[PDB]
RNA sequence: GCGUAAAGCGCACGCAGGCGGUUUGUUAAGUCAGAUGUGAAAUCCCCGGGCUCAACCUGGGAACUGCAUCUGAUACUGGCAAGCUUGAGUCUCGUAGAGGGGGGUAGAAUUCCAGGUGUAGCGGUGAAAUGCGUAGAGAUCUGGAGGAAUACCGGUGGCGAAGGCGGCCCCCUGGACGAAGACUGACGCUCAGGUGCGAAAGCGUGGGGAGCAAACAGGAUUAGAUACCCUGGUAGUCCACGCCGUAAACGAUGUCGACUUGGAGGUUGUGCCCUUGAGGCGUGGCUUCCGGAGCUAACGCGUUAAGUCGACCGCCUGGGGAG
RNA sequence: CUCCU
């Protein structure tokens, strides 16, 4: 009657829009899809990756209750935005309590600064803070035992864009984005940003209080063109990214992501690039002037036809080595620019 | 363009009061004061066709109001065209 | 009453304007189906189901929806009724004259492959004739034991299986569907304004229909 | 019948003409009803009769769709009188806008001229040549002159009846829109003839002439090339005053008014509330797209209709000859 | 060439 009308305003009263009221009971689990029912229209297609805690395995069976989020309705069929963000609000509440407490005490362990402030991780999540926040004074946790246990004492938070730098060790001690866009600027300030949508040319990681970043396709990895960003990173995930460029007009901060496994390649050039170190490597495709061993984490094109034996020109590597086989090959040159290591195979015992 | 003191002067001069602003003698008097004002603007400038179309518009508006007033009350029609000064 | 499943209302803005009798625009720009009018229509549907199933008639259950897939098989094999849940073939009812011998291929092929030449020719031939059986099995499995034209069609989404409705309106089958807010209640005889995309709802509506069928068979 | 088949004036104003919101009273002109006179006879039609039947002749009627007069009816239309406010119009506040006319000014660039540095090419093409350059070109710098158009903003954005209107500032000036009231009281819509405005080209008079560019010259291309391409280059493009009065003047859709499911946007006002946050709910105007019924020969149109209707106007009647 | 939902 008005039973139903009253019933409706009752059910309005006993739900809210965000991920606040822990209501969805997990009513089917299957890898790789969780699904709940928080009194909304449909049932969420939950990833498994919003629900495994800190070492990789699941924590919640049938009947268990986490709130999710809302304010977005119907993309065709379905209901939600993920409950993991839910969690962010809880983290915010604890941070507020510390600010509110006047302080927040947990554990903060910060080994190093991607962009000038040690990284602090609380429970599952890891956050990035400005450089001062990690240490109370000039103590520096580089001399501390690695990934040490303290808490976090807050140094600085940016209040809009979420960057929090927190205080390790020293227990005793106790319009809007675009005018002053010089904070994360200077050349390479690393950031932790969640990606939003990957537009087949891009990835759109954008976190720092109402901005837009791209990390488009050219860097992303250490392969250029065949990459397809959906395969290589994620959807909705907080990553390694830094600015590389901010354009004042046109409002296009052009971030990057290759500032990572670039270092691995450098190590390969070095690590085994000290002089003439020997390597056990597997060939992948012999292209009539070489053999292309490509073991050791993405180091590209290698041994030329000129060595291969103690005969120069007549050899044709398909006749002499193999397809897909691990061999003797030592380094002989790493060229830092133009990304050419040039291994060899004549360094053996025939003469 | 026919400032507010001029319009209040003509409303109070031809109407009943400062509220009877939409009667026929008042509307004819405001259109006539406007036309006789714009004759100085079309004395020079000679080529403002987009404004002269507004002039011809309020000329025909004045003529249809005078045709209504001549049809209803010939007494105030003669008092208005003789008080105001028109008819070729 | 939102009894046990949550069947309150739907999508946002692309409502079919023929369903102006069932709307309440909520604060989140989402429609609320009039739940105090849903229940008389649902009872007017079940009062027909007891009649035509106590006729000893055949109900055909239709819903794919990627989520109401198993609720139709589970909630329809509990009765003595028949279902189509994976893929709706174009012309299973009005071209049933040629769907018939495809059913003969299914029954006449699992007859050969439960005991007969399911190993006697080639491992590749088992990989062909078996794959044929798993292709026809979740395409004709629920309609396999029917052997006739159905007397009713219970559609769970008019907007998703609108060609099954027009299909069984070329011929004289009384269809009835639970419609969404964006669905079209034109071919549907006994319209049920409610939730098409909730697993709770396709448990509730289809479960009460399942009670009216087997409880209705006297 | 008139978006594309033939057919909506290029767009307006506007006299005669046509049409007209709503209430009351009067009139009875239109309108309706009856009656009388008349509407010749023959002919058509009906029911009969006579020629042996029929054709034919003929009795009686009906009809002669009308006109005039008298008597009434007064719902509608019209005439007259008195109103009413919804249609229309006026006033008080603002609001946005490449709306128009006149005047002034700014920066970049192109061209030329004078000077400096400097020397062997420049320019152009699909390739080339004609052309310019050792008389110092092209480039680079400084200065000056003159003309024209206003990058970015620039927005299936804005304004205008249409044509159309883009730097910035001033002066004179038209229209639209909305909120709250007041005022007049049908003053309205359309409009043959008429009058006005009307891109570009062109014509006349007088200026001005950077860049571009018909004609024209030359080089190519080609079988030919009165062309496309290149190098030059005069009318014209610009201004002031007159004329011309046409355009694929196009939404190929006359104007005005009413009604009839939705969605996504743009732009421009405004009201309320927690402006407490770029917030939420409504409300007017103009406009873009997609689609519903309905319509259409289909394509498509689809609340800004090509849907349902009403008022007035223009136009079409096979193709060519022929606008 | 790379600024979307």
């Amino acid at each position: 009657e008005s039973f139903a009308q009253l019933f409706e305003e009752s059910l309005k009263e006993i739900e809210t829009r965000p991920g606040s009221i822990v209501r969805g009971v997990v009513v089917a689990i299957d890898k790789d899809v969780v699904l709940v029912d928080a009194g909304l229209k449909s049932e969420s297609a939950i990833p498994a990756e919003q629900f495994k805690n800190a070492q990789g395995e699941l924590e919640i069976q049938v009947g268990d209750e986490v709130d999710v989020a809302l304010d977005a309705v119907e993309d065709g069929f379905g209901e939600t935005l993920l409950s993991r963000e839910k969690a962010k609000r809880h983290e915010a509440w604890i941070t507020l309590e510390k600010a509110y407490e006047d302080a927040e005490t947990v554990t903060g362990v910060i080994n190093g600064k991607v962009k000038g402030g040690f990284t602090v991780e609380l429970n599952g999540i890891r956050a990035f803070l400005p450089g001062s926040l990690v240490d109370v004074r000039p103590v520096r946790d580089t001399l501390h035992l690695e990934g040490k246990e303290l808490e976090f004492k807050v140094i600085k938070l940016d209040q809009k864009r979420n960057n929090v730098v927190v205080s390790r060790r020293a227990v005793i001690e106790s319009e809007d984005p675009w005018v002053a866009i010089a904070k994360r600027y200077p050349e390479g300030t690393k950031l932790t940003g969640r990606v939003t949508n990957l537009t087949d040319y891009g990835c759109f990681v954008e976190i720092e209080e109402g901005v837009e970043g791209l990390v488009h396709v050219s860097e992303m990895d250490w392969t250029n063109k065949n990459i397809h960003p959906s395969k290589v990173v994620n959807v909705g995930d907080v990553v390694e990214v830094m600015v590389l460029d901010i354009d004042e007009e046109r409002r296009r901060i052009s971030l990057g992501l290759k500032q990572c496994k670039a270092n691995p390649w450098q190590q390969f050039a070095e690590t085994h690039n000290k002089g003439d170190r020997v390597e056990g490597k597997i060939k992948s495709i012999t292209d009539f002037g070489i053999f292309i061993g490509l073991d050791g984490g993405i180091d590209g094109l290698v041994h030329l036809s000129d060595i291969s034996w103690n005969v120069a020109g007549e050899e044709a590597v398909r006749e002499y080595k193999k397809g897909d086989e691990i061999a003797a090959v030592v380094l002989q040159v790493d060229a830092e620019r133009e990304r050419i290591s040039l291994g060899v195979k004549q360094l053996a015992e025939d003469p | 363009s026919l400032s507010t003191e001029a319009t209040a002067k003509i409303v109070s001069e031809f109407g009943r009061d400062a509220n009877d602003t939409g009667s026929t003698e008042v509307q004819v008097a405001l259109l006539t004061a406007q036309i006789n004002h714009l004759q100085g603007h079309f004395a020079e400038h000679k080529k403002d066709h987009h404004s002269r179309r507004g002039l011809l518009r309020m000329v025909s508006q004045r003529r249809k109001l005078l045709d209504y007033l001549k049809r209803k009350d010939v007494a105030r029609y003669t008092q208005l065209i003789e008080r105001l000064g028109l008819r070729r | 009453m939102l009894k046990a499943g949550v069947h309150f209302g739907h999508q946002t803005r692309y409502w079919n304007p023929k369903m102006k009798p069932f709307i309440f625009g909520a604060r989140n720009k989402v429609h609320i189906i009039n739940l105090e009018k849903t229940v008389p229509m649902f009872n007017e549907a079940l009062a027909e189901l007891n009649k035509i199933a106590s006729r000893k008639g055949k109900i055909l259950f239709v819903g794919t929806k990627r989520a109401a897939s198993e609720a139709v098989k589970d909630a329809a094999l509990s009765c003595d009724q028949f279902f189509v849940n994976h893929r709706w073939l174009g012309g299973m009812l009005t071209n049933w004259k040629t769907v018939r011998q495809s059913i003969k291929r299914l029954k006449d092929l699992e007859t050969q492959s439960q005991d007969g030449t399911f190993d006697k020719l080639t491992k590749k031939e088992a990989l062909m004739r078996t794959r044929e059986l798993e292709k026809l099995e979740n395409s004709l499995g629920g309609i396999k034991d029917m052997g006739g034209l159905p007397d009713a069609l219970f559609v769970i989404d008019a907007d998703h299986e609108h060609i099954a409705i027009k299909e069984a309106n070329n011929l004289g089958i009384p269809v009835f569907a639970i419609v969404d807010t964006n669905s079209d209640p034109d071919g549907v005889d006994f319209v049920i304004p409610g939730n098409d995309d909730a697993i709770r709802a396709v448990t509730l509506y289809l479960g009460a229909v399942a009670a009216t069928v087997r409880e209705g068979r006297s």
